[PDB]
DNA sequence: GTTATCCGCTCACAATGCCACACGCGCTGCTCGG
DNA sequence: CCGAGCAGCATCATTACTTGTGAGCGGATAAC
């Protein structure tokens, strides 16, 4: 009752979230520093990194 | 009459122009320019035409740092220290850093007057290596460099013509290695 | 007995305590302990029990 | 106060041998380069 | 212009239950 199993699921999406905090760190500085409307909502991200 | 002193915080192996940048964006920020005067990142353009790198060159003074004229206050030190890319204040001991002295401020800019002021091309030739010669009038022949000259930039080079070794005066546009 | 041996009494003083505890080296002020302390905790952006 | 005493805390330092097999081992905006 | 090389990077908080033991050090604790 106080181990708890953790599937290929949970811990898949956990790797996502930690990939997707980094890239959401640079693209509020990006966001922050760049033109605010100047752009697309396509390119702020850099998907590389996840 | 707060005297904004000038600082030095280390930046990183390449990013040194952006974190200047960022700086400057974070003080119109907090729109603390009183506190913070001028970012320094002094640079160098050493000038070649040829060799590879062509027409200009761009060094710095010293890597990985930056110099502030910031004044010293606990807000300013987290506004520098909550920016992307930076280590700490270069100096004494962290959360007290250490103001660099103003003859240094006067000998670095003293330094930045002199390279702004002439394009000194660097990777300088010294009186008495061996070279050879890419130029069509001595194509791959090979002498040493009797004087080195860099207003007439002309290169006094001994090199074997009619037997006695004579002087040469082709420019640093043929020079090979060295 | 605790809080005979407690150092300081204040809670600004706790969490400069805190502060310098978690971090040393690094100055101690009241909005620094005070952002580190309740990011530390209350934040569920850097943390979320589950 | 001194003077040494001991103690809590910190940090270093050890982790069977083989094998076999498998898998993998810079990057990232500067530098250069034409 | 745009591909190929390249130069020095904590790349914030990147955390991290013990393993068991020994030695040393800064500081509490007591004798003179």
């Amino acid at each position: 009752g106080n181990r708890r199993i953790r599937s290929v699921g949970e811990m898949a999406e956990n790797q996502f979230r930690v990939g997707l905090v980094r890239v959401e760190r640079a693209v509020k500085e990006r966001l922050s520093l760049g033109d605010l409307d100047t752009l697309m909502p396509q390119d702020m991200i850099n998907a590389k990194p996840i | 009459a707060p005297k904004k002193r000038w600082y030095v915080v280390q930046a990183f192996s390449g990013f040194e122009g952006r974190v200047a940048t960022s700086l400057r964006e974070h003080i119109k920020l907090h729109n603390m320019e009183d506190l913070f005067g001028e970012v320094m990142v002094p640079t160098e353009e050493v000038v070649e035409i040829r060799g590879g790198q062509r027409r200009k060159s761009e060094r710095k003074f010293f890597p990985g740092y930056v110099l502030v004229q910031m004044v010293m206050n606990d807000a300013s030190w987290h506004l520098v220290r909550s920016v992307p890319r930076v280590m700490g204040f270069i100096g004494g001991t962290s959360d007290r850093p250490a103001p660099i002295s103003d003859k240094e401020v006067d000998a670095i800019m003293n330094r930045l007057q002199q390279v702004g002021d002439k394009p000194r091309p660097k990777t300088l030739f010294e009186p008495g290596e061996m070279v050879r010669v890419n130029d069509g009038p001595f194509a791959d022949f090979n002498g040493v460099v009797e004087e080195v000259d860099y207003e007439k930039s002309r290169l006094k080079v001994s090199v074997s013509i009619f037997g006695r070794a004579t002087p040469v005066e082709l420019d640093f546009s043929q020079v090979e290695k060295a | 007995e605790t809080l005979r041996v407690d150092p300081t009494n204040d809670r600004l003083s706790a969490l400069v305590e805190i502060y310098r505890m978690m971090r040393p080296g690094e100055p101690p002020t009241r909005e620094a302990a005070e952002s580190l302390f309740e990011n530390l905790f209350f934040s569920e952006d850097r943390y979320d029990l589950s």
